[PDB]
RNA sequence: GGCACUAUGGGCGCAGCGUCAAUGACGCUGACGGUACAGGCCAGACAAGAAACACUUGUCUGAUAUAGUGCC
């Protein structure tokens, strides 16, 4: 059987000065031979651990890893602003070696709602065959947000798609982007397209919508 | 310090088809170490995919790719090499060569890794994007601010770069990542948010520009009023 | 996997016969089979060698073993 990493948690939301502990189970007994990374977006991975407790030469202190059979935890004494980013574990304990998924480590903050925006389809696209409805949520934290698409109060289902931008630099919101996409003679098939958000800033669950066919 | 990688042999290829990737050593003799391919596909995690053992030779494959990748070393050439073939969709990947380290200095980490090559398998030729306004008005804005955008759409390969007013406006842009349609074509939008009181005064336009199949856009978003 | 019991042609017995990276092992059948030993070979695990495997050199275990049965 291969060997199972699993990490946890897959995210995980601190502050600079906390102390930050992440976990790594094996499937099987992977002895001590596992490795820890740390990886930056858009850049290769860096070696923290290795033999599941050894601080890798040149690696900060605050970094320290520990083991108790098949449970490894990576933890980092008190952050620094450069300890954002994700992290993974890596069995090489026997052939063909793993990782594990990946936990990422975001910069906390109070709570922000997302200010939600709806952009019904361009008469140019219109007049290609395709209707695309794009709904916007700005600057909003936590990253976790429900978008939830409605054609004439139907539920939809397997025709949007999403992004998510990377948090910002500066004020550490997210801001993500759903698409909904139709041909032509099916948007001309209803009236009432709805874009619901649910999102931990807001009171309850806010809609944007628009009838097609409205100045 | 002057131990260092470097991935090459990256590009398109179609599904079924065949790549070689090579992996420049320097700063060491590639004889005495572990050398592996670790991939990551766009917005995944890491996947280990193959490596070979110092003075064997021997060599060792992930499942998902077994019997179709060969790993294999020219120690005169100090490089390593990731033979890919029959490739697939799913191998779609920024493919990294690392090194593990020696063992009493470092374990079975792995201490140095190139800084990749890109792999897309992909039956999607070339294409220029579509460009369409999200346009602003009320559905759009939020008190003081209104937000506006432009839709990419069904473009191949990766990258477009988007820029508002020929660069000059850069606060607010959102610019999302892109989409994989199931067609095999990319779609992004871009959008920023503005005063509203500027819907009326300032002319705004998002540049497209795709190197891949040389198109430059230029689209005029415009307010949407009634 | 453990525990108790049973038995043991070197772990490698002879002689043919087949498969394999063949001064090796592996499977067949036949015949034979009182002991002890000793080398040597070999197998298994491991250590170190720029070394997960393989290679080299070394170490430990091969009746404290290995088959069978019963039991948990
Ligand atoms: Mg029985």
């Amino acid at each position: 059987s291969d060997i199972q990493m699993t990490q946890s948690p897959s995210s995980l939301s601190a502050s600079v000065g906390d102390r930050v502990t992440i976990t790594c189970r094996a499937s099987q007994s992977v002895s001590s031979a596992v490795a820890w990374y740390q990886q930056k977006p858009g850049k290769a991975p860096k070696l923290l651990i290795y033999s599941a407790s050894s601080l890798y030469s040149g690696v900060p202190s605050r970094f320290s890893g520990s083991r108790s059979g098949t449970d490894f935890t990576l933890t980092i004494s008190s952050l620094q602003p450069e300890d954002f980013a994700t992290y993974y574990c890596q069995q090489s304990y026997s052939f063909p070696s793993t990782f594990g998924q990946g936990t990422k480590v975001e910069i906390k903050r109070t709570v922000a709602a997302p200010s939600v925006f709806i952009f019904p389809p361009s008469d140019e696209q219109l007049k290609s065959g395709t209707a695309s409805v794009v709904c916007l949520l700005n600057n909003f934290y936590p990253r976790e947000a429900k978008v939830q698409w409605k054609v004439d109060n139907a539920l939809q289902s397997g025709n949007s798609q999403e992004s998510v931008t990377e948090q910002d630099s500066k004020d550490s919101t997210y801001s993500l982007s759903s698409t909904l996409t139709l041909s032509k003679a099916d948007y001309e098939k209803h009236k009432v397209y709805a874009c619901e958000v649910t999102h931990q800033g807001l009171s309850s669950p806010v809609t944007k919508s628009f009838n097609r066919g409205e100045c | 310090s002057e131990v260092q990688l470097v991935e090459s042999g990256g590009g398109l290829v179609q599904p079924g088809g065949s790549l070689r990737l090579s992996c420049a050593a320097s700063g060491f003799y590639i004889s005495y170490s572990s050398i592996h391919w670790v991939r990551q596909a766009p917005g995944k995690g890491l996947e280990w995919v193959a490596s070979i053992s110092p003075y064997s030779g021997s060599t060792y494959y992930a499942d998902s790719v077994k019997g179709r990748f060969t790993i294999s070393a020219d120690t005169s050439k100090n490089t390593a090499y990731l033979q890919m073939n029959s490739l697939r969709a799913e191998d779609t990947a920024v493919y990294y060569c690392a090194r593990q380290g020696y063992r009493r200095r470092s374990g079975r980490g792995f201490d140095y890794w190139g800084q990749g090559t890109l792999v897309t398998v992909s039956s999607a030729s070339t294409k220029g994007p579509s460009v369409f306004p999200l346009a602003p008005s009320s559905k759009s804005t939020s008190g003081g601010t209104a937000a506006l955008g432009c839709l990419v759409k069904d473009y191949f390969p990766e990258p477009v770069t988007v820029s508002w007013n020929s660069g000059a406006l850069t606060s607010g842009v959102h610019t999302f990542p892109a989409v994989l349609q199931s067609s095999g074509l990319y779609s992004l939008s871009s959008v920023v948010t503005v005063p509203s009181s500027s819907l009326g005064t300032q002319t705004y336009i998002c540049n497209v520009n795709h190197k891949p199949s040389n198109t430059k856009v230029d689209k005029k978003v415009e307010p949407k009023s009634c």
